């Protein structure tokens, strides 16, 4: 049996800057690219229209209206056919504004930016990649109290290497006597870089295979040392060995993958589509913007200041360039993952911004409820009441709820039956509560199951399918037996309805979630729908029996008297005793006439085998005439055998309640059997 | 005055006990007995075989 | 740190007991599954 | 013989319909729910006193 | 359950007959011990360890004698039928009323 | 209890020490290979056993989303969509029932 | 002495075939004032997975939810009548997911490696 193979995939990895450029840059026929989004122009101070090269730059994204271009002209397209892709001066397609929510923005920071996740988080992978302490690289950037030396392809005619040293106040005017001494760019810009640039270049320099060999050699060297003498020595070797092992793990993963290390120090920042971070237009001019726009505006404005400072190098400054570049880096850090740094930036309400990581991580953000908890159509809340007349495979829907769930099927019923002509006409007929509307919404619901769901779902039986019927009122009538299946009382509760539309879905609901093939709980296999309080009390009272002993007679029945005593058996013969009914139905009939009460004992002839649960027992008194009569009296039944044949005299002492229960069960079985052929 | 009471049935005894044993932070479910066995095995593996 | 009910219920000793049958009928010392490790291909060959 | 799935015979009778467990049953989901629901009787049973 | 019908009044909450003596005797030993505790015969822990034990033993003796009282004198008491049949009401819950 | 932890001094070339391969994963190869396999044991908790799953999408939607996504992206992990949570996340049909 | 309480039934009824959708998530808005739709999530799904119903669970996430192009077509094939076709593209929730995982310089690519040709059929997202 060859199974239905189904190979699906989902990859994830850091992007190359070329990938982002191909994602976002759109080249017009005139040759311009203009994907940089230079200015932080969120929306015009004028009409709320954004701006070219801004947060809502229509030139890079799609049109804000379907067909309307930047100027305002409209082109009829409606098809994927011969039509100008760009409207010459506008350069904007007339396709729907869906592309608004899918177009990607793109900005260029005039400085490499280290991704927050790979540098600030717990054991950052950069530290393992460079085999350097985290404090060293954290001082290379951010704090900027370092001056890294990138060993690379270019020769090193400059004597020695150094690693980094800038934290002493004397270095303001100490090194200039030793530094430079021949030009400025021809010494400082050759090597010894600062900021994230040196880190990225170092990432682009070391060879992975040599790293693997060296770490294997270090592991072999560490493994051949006994030690085990000092607690500090006991725990020092283990951490270093784990460091080496994760180093070779990461390096080997890098070697055989399509991902380059230099991508962890990003240089090009993607920008989320505009429509997914919109500014709400309210009447009167109120705007409910997104904080994402605020951090984006800050980032691009500081990047513009960086470009202005760098392009105006000329008289090159000193610490000012570093200060502004690292401010830009910190701004990008805040934009990517805010709330993870030491100082979280706050807006004009003493509140931290909703960072991208904040959207990604959280029980209310992404990956938690947006992709799992989805509001659906064809649904409606209600209140729950109890209906004892409903069958097990049936519920009851209000007239108001049903018309707002099966509206479209009623539109079928009106259009097909030629009682209406157009969609608008049918909806108009629906809205006026015509008497023929309910005939349709009593005709398309027969056979269409609906899923009832209790709002505080607890177990598997909290959602069940049912066959709805139209009831008059405003409450949903629910079967009492399934209530404990829903764990639902009737002190005020709400039940949500859902309608399966697909034919497959209707088959699923009818053939898999009906409360007649789910009668057992999956815990241990015990019944889940059993007669609860009121029905249980009714059945207990029914099967409660008579009054056994001293509670039925004031005086002892030994009491030698009332024998109608004389020398002959010819006296008054009343012998009230108990009734001697032929069968069940005779007993029920005699009970209907109020001749006997529910617990009044009676004798019933038995024409079957032994059914009442007996035990070792003992016959209290077996009378025996001189002729074969075998009069036996047991605890609750009497047997009259003989010496010839026909042992048919079995009589049962019982009450009408037990007869009623047995008849109920028996006739229920024999009626279900013959009803279902 | 000091009296000894006599409860001490066990620290946690419901959902929290189930959470503690299921969430194996430190192996201490029956480690008054289980940890002894595990350590004994881990030290006695090296044998004739 | 714990109410040592102890109440040893279904534990087993810290000795070499139950060699052939490790824990009821759990793991018999096979000595037929893994000579072929050196017999099907080369391990005993050297 | 696996940890990512289970067998019909290495599982047993289905507790809901009195037969061998059918192919494609989310027995992992059933196991999680049936040992989570009761958890509130450790509460519901305390919701009377 | 309708034709027969059931309801809860004030005299259907049938306290067991012997509560009149057990509570009275429990009060006597609490009066005597608290009177000797002022005489130095017993210390504080003994007084604490007993006032918890008479009322726990007495309360748990009435609870175990509830059903034998109900099941022999008034088998069809509405409180008994509601709880003994397993419909609604614990043995402990009935013990509160 | 279904996964072992490769103990220290078990480098070889297949299983780096510190790895958390499965029990069958280790016992099938130990019967074939001859290096220092050298695993010991893990009784992983109900939280930790779900973070070491075959699908990164399911783990990312449970806890430590940022760390899981960062590690998966840096490694270039591949999800084959065999569970039930991942197919629900993508909107595709779950492979049950 | 019996009182009448403020939680009246007419303040709790609901019903919605279609209508307004959220600007971003493209879902029924909320509650009764905004004519929203009832929410299904977590435990509810765990029940539907327990019953082994896949079409029902599928159509509560694609059709009656995020799909821009599929709500219109079910409306069309439900005004008129046909066999409801199973969708192909993922809901807009996954599209949004890949969108803000792109904003962090990360990829998320779907693939449909065929069982009969081994030809990669990478979906566009």
């Amino acid at each position: 049996m060859i199974d239905q193979y189904k190979h699906q995939q989902l990859r994830i990895g850091s992007v190359s800057p070329q990938q982002i450029s191909a994602w976002a840059t759109k080249i017009l026929p005139n040759g311009e690219i203009v994907g940089e989004v230079t200015k932080p122009y969120t929306f015009h101070y004028k009409t709320n229209k954004p701006e070219k090269d801004g947060l809502f730059c229509e030139r890079i994204f799609g049109p804000i209206k379907s067909g309307i271009c930047a100027c305002g002209n409209y082109r009829v397209i409606g098809d994927e056919k011969e039509d100008p892709k760009f409207c010459e001066q506008c350069g904007v397609e007339f396709v729907d504004s869906r592309i608004r929510r899918y177009q990607m923005g793109y900005i260029k920071l005039a400085c490499p930016v280290t991704h927050v996740w790979y540098l600030k988080r717990l054991p950052s992978y950069i530290a393992n990649f460079l085999d350097k302490p985290l404090k060293e690289l954290e001082g290379l950037v951010y704090c900027d109290f370092s001056f890294a030396r990138p060993i690379a392809k270019k020769p090193t005619f400059l004597r020695l290497r150094g690693l980094f040293e800038y934290e002493i106040q004397s270095w303001k005017y100490s090194i200039p006597l030793f530094f430079t001494t021949q030009g400025f760019d021809t010494f400082r810009n050759r090597e010894i870089s600062t900021g994230a640039g040196a880190i990225r270049e170092q990432l682009a320099d070391l060879d992975l295979r040599t790293i693997i060999d060296y770490s294997f050699a270090e592991w072999k060297e560490l493994g051949e040392e006994g030690s085990t003498g000092n607690e500090w020595e006991d725990r020092k070797v283990g951490r270093r060995k784990d460091f080496l092992v994760r180093r070779m793990e990461l390096v080997k993963h890098f070697i055989r993958t399509n991902i380059e290390p230099e991508w962890m120090v990003l240089c090009l920042l993607p920008v989320l589509p505009p429509e997914l971070r919109p500014i709400i237009q309210i009447d009167g001019g109120k705007l409910m913007s997104s904080d994402i726009n605020e951090l984006y505006r800050r980032v691009i404005y500081r990047n513009n200041t960086l470009t202005d400072l760098l392009s105006t190098s000329r008289s090159t400054p000193g610490e000012l360039v570093m200060c502004q570049e690292k401010l830009v880096q910190e701004a990008v850090d805040t934009l990517l993952d805010n709330g993870i740094r030491g100082q979280p930036m706050r807006d004009g309400h003493n509140k931290v911004y909703k960072s991208f990581s904040d959207v990604i991580e959280g029980k209310e953000g992404r990956f938690r409820e947006t992709l799992l908890g989805k509001r659906v159509d064809y649904s409606g809340r209600s209140v729950i009441v109890v209906g004892p007349s409903l069958s097990l495979h049936r519920c009851g829907l209000p007239r108001e709820i049903a018309i707002e769930l099966f509206q479209t099927f009623v539109i079928r019923g009106l259009i097909r039956q030629h009682l209406a002509s157009n969609i608008g006409v049918a909806k108009r007929k629906i809205r006026e509560k015509e008497p023929i509307v309910w005939k349709i919404l009593q005709e398309v619901m027969q056979g269409h199951p609906v899923l009832l769901n209790r709002a505080p779902t607890l177990h598997r039986l909290g959602i069940q399918a049912f066959q709805p019927i139209l009831v008059e009122g405003r409450a949903i009538c629910l079967h009492p037996l399934v209530c404990k299946g829903f764990n639902a009382d009737f002190d005020g509760d709400q039940m949500a309805v859902h309608v399966p539309l697909s034919l497959e879905a209707q088959a699923e609901a009818r053939l898999l979630m009906f409360s007649h093939m789910n009668l057992l709980s999956p815990a241990i296999g015990d019944p889940i729908s059993v007669p609860t309080q009121d029905m249980l009390i009714g059945l207990y009272i029914l099967t409660s029996g008579n009054r056994r002993g001293i509670c039925a007679n004031r005086y002892n029945p030994w009491n030698h008297k009332t024998y109608q005593n004389e020398r002959i058996d010819d006296t008054n013969y009343k012998s009230m005793k108990e009734p001697f009914f032929c069968n069940f139905y005779d007993a029920i009939g005699a009970y209907r006439q109020k001749r006997i009460h529910l617990d009044s004992p009676l004798w019933l002839r038995w024409q079957l085998d032994q059914r009442i649960i007996a035990s070792k027992e003992a016959p209290i008194e077996v009378h025996y005439e001189s002729l074969g009569t075998y009069h036996e009296i047991y605890a609750h039944y009497l047997i009259i055998r003989s010496v010839k044949k026909e042992i048919i005299d079995i009589y049962i002492r019982t009450t009408v309640g037990h007869i009623s229960l047995y008849r109920e069960i028996e006739e229920a079985i024999q009626g279900f059997y013959q009803a279902c052929s | 005055f000091i009296y000894e009471k006599s409860r001490s049935g066990d620290i946690t005894q419901g959902l929290p006990k189930v959470e503690q044993v299921l969430e194996v932070r430190s192996i201490d479910s029956i480690s008054i007995n289980l940890e002894k066995r595990i350590d004994s095995w881990n030290e006695r593996i090296t044998r004739i075989l | 740190r714990a109410a040592e009910n102890d109440d040893d219920d279904d534990w087993f000793p810290l000795d070499l007991y139950e060699a052939f049958e490790e824990m009821r009928k759990r793991n018999i010392f096979d000595v037929e599954n893994m000579y072929t490790l050196a017999d099907a291909w080369g391990w005993t060959w050297e | 013989r696996s940890a990512s799935w289970i067998c019909r015979l290495c599982y047993g009778r289905s507790p809901t319909h009195g037969g061998l467990v059918e192919l494609g049953e989310a027995v992992g989901i059933i196991a999680g729910q049936s040992i989570g629901e009761p958890g509130t009787q450790l509460t519901l049973r305390t919701f009377h006193t | 359950a309708t034709a027969t019908s059931i309801s809860l009044g004030i005299d259907d909450l049938l306290t067991i007959p012997s509560k009149g003596w057990l509570v009275q005797d429990a009060e006597q030993q609490s009066l005597i011990l608290e009177k000797h505790h002022h005489y130095g015969n017993v210390h504080a822990v003994e007084k604490l360890r007993q006032s918890i034990e008479i009322w726990y033993s007495t309360s748990e003796y009435l609870r175990q004698e509830m059903n034998p009282n109900f099941r022999m004198t008034d088998p069809y008491n509405p409180v008994h039928i509601m709880s003994f049949s397993g419909a609604r009401g614990n043995v402990s819950q009935v013990h509160q009323l | 209890t279904s996964k072992v932890l490769v103990s220290e001094d078990g480098m070889s070339n297949v299983f780096l020490p510190g790895e958390l391969i499965g029990l069958f994963r280790a016992e099938r190869t130990g019967r074939a290979l001859e290096e220092a396999i050298c695993y010991r044991a893990t009784l992983l908790g109900i939280t930790r056993a779900s973070l070491n799953t075959q699908s990164f999408i399911s783990e990312a939607s449970f806890q430590e989303t940022a760390r899981v996504l960062a590690k998966a992206a840096l490694r270039g992990r591949i999800d084959w969509l065999k569970g039930l949570k991942e197919n629900v996340v993508l909107g595709g049909m779950i492979p049950v029932g | 002495y019996i009182l009448k309480l403020i939680h009246q039934v007419d303040d709790k009824i609901h019903g919605r075939s279609s209508g307004h959708y959220a600007l971003v998530t493209q879902q029924p808005l909320r509650g009764r004032a905004k004519q929203g739709g009832q929410r299904v999530g977590e435990m509810e799904v765990w029940a539907l997975e327990g019953f082994g119903v896949a079409h029902i669970l599928q159509e509560m996430l694609t059709y009656k939810s995020d799909h821009i192009k599929a709500r219109q077509e079910v409306l069309g094939t439900t005004i008129i009548g046909g066999t409801i076709p199973n969708p192909e593209d993922a809901p807009e929730s996954f599209r949004l997911l890949v969108r803000e995982l792109r904003s962090l310089a990360l990829e998320l690519n779907h693939f449909l490696v065929s069982e009969r040709n081994f030809q990669i059929n990478r979906m566009e997202a």
